[PDB]
C-alpha cells in the first residue's frame, strides 16, 4: 500500500484531456493503411488555397450564381469604388463564409498576412487598368482614389496574364487579432477603383465580371479552438 | 511555350495550342497496385492500350440560361467500348483518368467554366425520403445531369421521380461552391484558355474496389462568369469532353452485368 | 518549429511580375509579403501547433443522448432498457468537423456521463443504481427484456458503472474493414439487374453497410423500486491518433438525415451592400 | 379515450373530437388511424399536445387540421371538405408503447397501444 | 405505397403458419420500428409484436416474428381457433410518416 | 521504460515524462509531437514546375 493524497480536480471530466484509458477490444489486428493522396496534417495547408468570395450581398444578387460577380463596364471614369472590404476575415458576411474564414470561425485569434487575387472574366479585346487599395485602420474609410491612394496598393493592368494578386501585410498592433467583430484590434479597409477606365471595341460586350479569390500566406496562424456559429440545431 | 500540349494514350492524340497547364491532382500520378497494397489474391488483367484511350463523350451546349453539368466516373465510360466490357465482366476495378475538357470560342466571347473534380461527389435528392435516389438516376452514363437553379420538391407520392435536384450554389451537395476550389480544378476563361487538363490518381479508401457500385470522382462543370457575345440576341458554344483511363486492373471475372435501365 | 521570418526587401524595378499570375491554370500564386511591399527583418516566433489535425479533433463531442428507466415492468411500459445504433451524424457539429474531409482513420475513446431523476418523491425513495453499457458487434442478438440471456456478456464488451462514480471511460482502435473511415460514399450497396423484379435491387444512396459499427445497449442491473426513475446517459466521442486525406468545403445549410440532402434553411448569406464597409 | 359522436353529412365540414386521461394528454402523441369496411387501416396524423406539433400524411394534408385543447384534455381533428370515399370508421389512439430502438440519438419511439371505440362517418345523400 | 401482404392465409388447428409482409428500403428493411397488430371483427386493433422479435405483456407466446431484408414475417405456431380475424402490419417511413399494410385474413379450418 | 520529451516553453521544468501502462497502442495518449506540412500538393497541383517571378502563362 502505497501511501497517496487526492489533488483537487479528482473524479472530473476535462473535454480536453490526454489520459490514457483500457481498451474495450484487446488484440485487435489494425487493417493497415495505404497511401491515399492528399493527406492533410495541418488545417493552415486548407487555407492557403484560393476560394472565391461572395462579394455583391444585393437582395436580387445574393444565394444566387450572381453574388461571386462584381460588373465592371464600359462607361466613364469616376472615382467612385467598384467593391468594398471591411477586412474581418470572419464576422463580415461576405469573407466568413469563405474557406478561411469557415476555418478561422473555428478559432479566437488569427495572424498572419492575406492575399487577395482578382480574375478578370471580360473578353480578349476589352483592355483596362484597375487600383486594388489596402487602407490601415484609424482613419475614414476611403471613399475615392485620393484617399485609397496613400495606402497599401496595387495597380493591375489587364493583359494576357489574366489575374493579379494583393498581399495585405501584417500591420497589427497586436501579436494576434480577434475573431468576432472588435473595434479593437480591426482589420483595415479593402476597395477597388478604376485607374483609367475599361474600354472595348464595336462588337464587344460593355459589361464584364471579375471575381475575387482570398488565401492565407505560409507566416499564418490561429491559437484557439471554438466552436462555430454557422452551424445550428432544432429540437 | 507552355500553351502547347500533346499528350498520347493508347491509339488517341490529344493537340492544344492555347493551353493553361496540366493539373495532377494531389500531386499524384496514377500507378498500379504495390504488392504492399494488394487485397485480393488472383491475378489482375491489364488491358493497356485497349482501355487507355481517349474516349469523347456527348457534347454539352453552353448558353446563357445553363446552370451547369456534372458526370460521374466511371459512371460515364460504361459504354465506351474495352473498358465498359471490362468493368461490366469483373467484379473489382480500379483506373486513375485524365479528364480533358474542349471549349472553343472567339475573342469578342467572354464567359469562364469551372471544371471541379470531385473525389466523392454526392448529390442531394427531391424529395423528404432520405437517400432515395435510385440506380438508373444516380448513373446517367455520358448523357451527365444537369445543375439546377433553385430547389424543387416532388410531391407525388404515387409515382415517385426518385432523381437529384443538385442546385449550383449549393454545389448538389450543401456547400457553398466558392469553396469548391478546394477540390483540384481548372478554370477555362476564353479570353485566357480553351482547354482544361485534369490528372485523377486512383483515391479510395481501399486499393481496389467494385466500379458498378462505387463512383470514385466526379466532374462538375459550372458556368463562373456567364457567356455574353456582341450584345445580340442568342449565343450558344459547345462544351466536349474527353476522357482516358489510366493504369487499369481488374480482378474478379465472371459473367457480364447488365444492370437494370428505366 | 517556427514560421519561416519576413526577409528584408527594398524597391524593385525589373521583369520580374510576382503580382501578376493565372488562376486558370488551377494553382496558388505563392506570395509573400517581400514580393509587393517594402518590408523589414521579423523574426517569427509564431508556430502552427493548435492548427493541427490532432490538435482540431482533440475535443470531445456528444453524440447520442439514451434514456433509460427504472420502474415496475407491470405499469405503463416503461423503458427498462434501450439500444442505440452507433453513429455520428446525429449532431451536427462532430459532423461537420468530420465532414471537413472525406477519409480518416483514428482511434476513438469514448466516455459516458450518467445523470438521474425523480419523477415524483413523494413515492419514496431509491438507493444507488449501477448501469450496464453492453456492446453489440453486428450480428450479435439483440436484447428484448431487460433480464434476457443476452446480458450475460460472455463475449460481447461491457462496461459496469456506479453512480455516483467518475464517468466511464474506454477506447477502442480503428476498427473500419476499409483501410479508411468514408465520410462520403458515392454509390449503392448492391446493383440492380435486368429483367429483375421492382422490389429486389433497390438500395440507399450512400448507405453502404446498413449496421457498420453496431449498437449500444443500456439497462438498470438494479430490481424495480416503488419509485420511477429516469436517467439519461450522455456518449462523448473524442477522436485521437487521426490522419485524414481529402479536403472538402464544409457545409452550409442544416443538416436533412444521415446523407447530403436538404430541404430547409437555405439562402444562408445576409444582405450586404457591394459599396458599404 | 373516449369518442365524440357518430355523424353524417354529405359535402360540408366534420369536426372529430377525442377526449384522453389528463396524464397521456401531455406525455404522449395521439394519433388518427381510419377504416373504411373491409378496406383495411389507414393512417391519417398525429397531434402532439406537449409541443403542438402536426404531421399530416400526404393523402390527407391540404384537407385535415389538427388542434389541441389543454383546458379539457381533449384534441381535434377536422375534415375541410368530405366525398363518398370518407365513409370510414376512425379511430383516435394513444401513442404509449416504447420501442427500445432509440429515435435518431435524441428521442424515444412510441407505438400504438391504447385505441378507442371509434367513430362512424357516413357520407351519402 | 401501402405495405404488400397476402389477401388470406388458411391452416388447420395444431399447424405452423407463417404470415408474411414485404415493405421496401427506407421502410422495414431501414428501422427496427417493425409491428403487428391484431383486429378481431368489432373490435380495436391490438398490438401483438412491437418490436421486430418482441411481444408485449399478455400476448401468448405461440406468436413470433422475424425480419429479413426488406420482408417481415408473423409465424404462429400451434394454431387455434380463437386467432381467426385479421393481421395488420405496421412499420415507419423515413420521412416521419407511419404507413400500415393491407391486412390478411386468417381462416381457421 | 519510460519516455522524456520536452513541453512548451510559454510563461516558462523543460522536460516531462510518459510511460505506457497498457498492451495495446489504441490505449495511449496522444504525442501531439507532428508538425509535417506540404501545402505544395494543393496549392500548386501542377506538372511544371511553377517559379513566382516568370509569367506563369508563357
Ligand atoms: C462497451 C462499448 C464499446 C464501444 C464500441 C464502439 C465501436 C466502434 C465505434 C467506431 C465509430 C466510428 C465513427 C466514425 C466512422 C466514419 O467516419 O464512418
Amino acid at each position: 500500500g502505497l501511501p497517496v493524497l487526492n489533488t483537487p480536480g479528482s473524479n472530473q471530466y476535462l473535454t480536453a484531456d490526454n489520459y490514457q484509458s483500457p481498451c474495450a477490444i484487446p488484440e485487435f489486428d489494425v487493417t493497415p493503411p495505404i497511401d491515399i493522396p492528399g493527406e492533410v496534417r495541418n488545417m493552415m495547408e486548407l487555407a492557403e488555397i484560393d476560394t472565391m468570395i461572395p462579394l455583391n450581398l444585393t437582395s436580387q444578387r445574393k444565394n444566387t450564381m450572381d453574388m461571386y460577380r462584381v460588373e465592371l463596364s464600359d462607361t466613364a471614369h469616376s472615382d467612385t469604388p467598384i467593391l468594398c472590404l471591411s477586412l474581418s476575415p470572419a464576422s463580415d458576411p461576405r469573407l466568413a463564409h469563405t474557406m478561411l474564414g469557415e476555418i478561422l470561425n473555428y478559432y479566437t485569434h488569427w495572424a498572419g498576412s492575406l492575399k487577395f487575387t482578382f480574375l478578370f472574366c471580360g473578353s480578349m479585346m476589352a483592355t483596362g487598368k484597375l487600383l486594388v487599395s489596402y487602407a490601415p485602420p484609424g482613419a475614414e474609410a476611403p471613399k475615392s482614389r485620393k484617399e485609397a491612394m496613400l495606402g497599401t496598393h496595387v495597380i493591375w493592368d489587364i493583359g494576357l496574364q489574366s489575374s493579379c494578386t494583393m498581399v495585405v501585410p501584417w500591420i497589427s498592433n497586436t501579436t494576434y487579432r480577434q475573431t468576432i467583430n472588435d473595434s479593437f484590434t480591426e482589420g483595415g479597409y479593402i476597395s477597388m477603383f478604376y485607374q483609367t477606365r475599361v474600354v472595348v471595341p464595336l462588337s464587344t460586350p460593355r459589361k464584364m465580371d471579375i471575381l475575387g479569390f482570398v488565401s492565407a500566406c505560409n507566416d499564418f496562424s490561429v491559437r484557439l479552438l471554438r466552436d462555430t456559429t454557422h452551424i445550428s440545431q432544432e429540437a | 511555350s507552355v500553351r502547347v500540349m500533346q499528350l498520347t494514350l493508347g491509339n488517341s492524340t490529344i493537340t492544344t495550342q492555347e493551353a493553361a497547364n496540366s493539373v495532377v491532382a494531389y500531386g499524384r500520378w496514377p500507378e498500379y497496385i504495390r504488392d504492399t497494397e494488394a487485397n485480393p489474391v488472383d491475378q489482375p488483367t491489364e488491358p493497356d492500350v485497349a482501355a487507355c484511350r481517349f474516349y469523347t463523350l456527348d457534347t454539352v451546349t453552353w448558353r446563357k440560361e445553363s446552370r451547369g453539368w456534372w458526370w460521374k466516373l466511371p459512371d460515364a465510360l460504361k459504354d465506351m467500348g474495352l473498358f465498359g466490357q471490362n468493368m461490366f465482366y469483373h467484379y473489382l476495378g480500379r483506373a486513375g483518368y485524365t479528364v480533358h475538357v474542349q471549349c472553343n470560342a472567339s475573342k469578342f466571347h467572354q464567359g469562364a467554366l469551372g471544371v471541379f473534380a470531385v473525389p466523392e461527389m454526392c448529390l442531394a435528392g427531391d424529395s423528404t425520403t432520405h437517400m432515395f435516389t435510385k440506380y438508373e438516376n444516380a448513373n446517367p452514363g455520358e448523357k451527365g445531369g444537369e445543375f439546377k437553379g433553385s430547389f424543387t420538391l416532388d410531391t407525388n407520392a404515387t409515382n415517385p421521380a426518385r432523381n437529384f435536384c443538385p442546385v449550383d450554389y449549393l454545389f448538389g451537395s450543401g456547400v457553398l461552391v466558392g469553396n469548391a476550389f478546394v477540390y483540384p480544378h481548372q478554370i477555362i476563361n476564353l479570353r485566357t484558355n480553351n482547354c482544361a487538363t485534369l490528372v485523377l490518381p486512383y483515391v479510395n479508401s481501399l486499393s481496389i474496389d467494385s466500379m458498378t457500385k462505387h463512383n470514385n470522382w466526379g466532374i462538375a462543370i459550372l458556368p463562373l462568369a456567364p457567356l455574353d457575345f456582341a450584345t445580340e440576341s442568342s449565343t450558344e458554344i459547345p462544351i466536349t469532353l474527353t476522357i482516358a483511363p489510366m493504369c487499369c486492373e481488374f480482378n474478379g471475372l465472371r459473367n457480364i452485368t447488365v444492370p437494370r435501365t428505366q | 518549429n517556427s514560421l519561416p521570418d519576413t526577409k528584408p526587401s527594398g524597391p524593385a524595378h525589373s521583369k520580374e511580375i510576382p503580382a501578376l499570375t493565372a488562376v486558370e491554370t488551377g494553382a496558388t500564386n505563392p506570395l509573400v509579403p517581400s514580393d509587393t511591399v517594402q518590408t523589414r527583418h521579423v523574426i517569427q516566433r509564431r508556430t502552427r501547433s493548435e492548427s493541427t489535425v490532432e490538435s482540431f479533433f482533440a475535443r470531445g463531442a456528444c453524440v447520442a443522448i439514451i434514456e433509460v428507466d427504472n420502474d415496475a415492468p407491470t405499469k405503463r411500459a416503461s423503458r427498462l432498457f434501450s439500444v442505440w445504433k452507433i453513429t455520428y451524424k446525429d449532431t451536427v457539429q462532430l459532423r461537420r468537423k468530420l465532414e471537413f474531409f472525406t477519409y480518416s482513420r483514428f482511434d476513438m475513446e469514448f466516455t459516458f456521463v450518467v445523470t438521474s431523476n425523480y419523477i415524483d418523491a413523494n413515492n419514496g425513495h431509491a438507493l444507488n443504481q449501477v448501469y450496464q453499457i453492453m456492446y453489440i458487434p453486428p450480428g450479435a442478438p439483440i436484447p428484448g427484456k431487460w433480464n434476457d440471456y443476452t446480458w450475460q456478456t460472455s463475449s460481447n464488451p461491457s462496461v459496469f458503472y456506479t453512480y455516483g462514480a467518475p464517468p466511464a471511460r474506454i477506447s477502442v482502435p480503428y476498427v473500419g474493414i476499409a483501410n479508411a473511415y468514408s465520410h462520403f460514399y458515392d454509390g449503392f450497396a448492391k446493383v440492380p439487374l435486368a429483367g429483375q423484379a421492382s422490389t429486389e435491387g433497390d438500395s440507399l444512396y450512400g448507405a453502404a453497410s446498413l449496421n457498420d459499427f453496431g449498437s449500444l445497449a443500456v439497462r438498470v442491473v438494479n430490481d424495480h423500486n416503488p419509485t420511477r426513475l429516469t436517467s439519461k446517459i450522455r456518449v462523448y466521442m473524442k477522436p485521437k491518433h487521426v490522419r485524414v486525406w481529402c479536403p472538402r468545403p464544409p457545409r452550409a445549410v442544416p443538416y436533412f438525415g444521415p446523407g447530403v440532402d436538404y430541404k430547409d434553411g437555405l439562402t444562408p448569406l445576409p444582405e450586404k451592400g457591394l459599396t458599404t464597409y | 379515450v373516449q369518442s365524440g359522436a357518430e355523424l353524417k353529412k354529405p359535402g360540408a365540414s366534420v369536426k372529430f373530437s377525442c377526449q384522453a386521461s389528463g396524464f397521456t394528454f401531455t406525455t404522449y402523441d395521439i394519433h388518427w388511424v381510419r377504416q373504411a369496411p373491409g378496406q383495411g387501416l389507414e393512417w391519417m396524423g398525429m397531434i402532439s399536445p406537449s409541443r403542438d406539433s402536426t404531421i399530416y400524411a400526404q393523402k390527407f394534408q391540404g384537407r385535415v387540421t389538427m388542434t389541441s385543447d389543454t383546458s379539457t384534455s381533449t384534441v381535434y381533428m377536422e375534415l375541410t371538405s368530405l366525398r363518398s370515399e370518407d365513409t370510414a370508421l376512425y379511430y383516435c389512439a394513444t401513442a404509449s408503447r416504447p420501442s427500445a430502438w432509440v429515435f435518431r440519438s435524441l428521442y424515444t419511439y412510441y407505438y400504438m397501444d391504447v385505441w378507442g371505440t371509434g367513430t362512424t362517418v357516413t357520407v351519402s345523400s | 405505397s401501402a405495405l404488400t401482404q397476402p389477401a388470406s392465409v388458411s391452416g388447420s388447428p395444431g399447424q405452423s403458419i407463417t404470415i408474411s409482409c414485404t415493405g421496401t428500403i427506407t421502410d422495414i428493411g431501414y428501422y427496427n420500428y417493425v409491428s403487428w397488430y391484431q383486429q378481431h371483427p368489432g373490435k380495436a386493433p391490438k398490438l401483438i409484436i412491437f418490436d421486430v422479435t418482441n411481444r408485449p405483456s399478455g400476448v401468448s407466446d405461440r406468436f413470433s416474428g422475424s425480419k429479413s431484408g426488406n420482408t417481415a414475417s408473423l409465424t404462429i405456431s400451434g394454431l387455434q381457433a380463437e386467432d381467426e380475424g385479421d393481421y395488420y402490419c405496421f412499420s415507419h417511413r423515413s420521412n416521419n410518416i407511419r404507413v400500415f399494410g393491407g391486412g390478411t385474413k386468417l381462416t381457421v379450418l | 521504460g519510460a519516455q522524456v520529451s520536452s513541453q512548451k516553453v510559454g510563461a516558462h521544468t523543460i522536460n516531462y515524462t510518459t510511460i505506457n501502462y497498457y498492451r495495446d497502442s489504441a490505449s495511449n495518449a496522444a504525442s501531439k509531437q507532428d508538425f509535417a506540412q506540404d501545402p505544395s500538393k494543393f496549392t500548386e497541383p501542377i506538372k511544371d514546375v511553377l517559379i513566382k517571378t516568370a509569367p506563369m502563362l508563357n
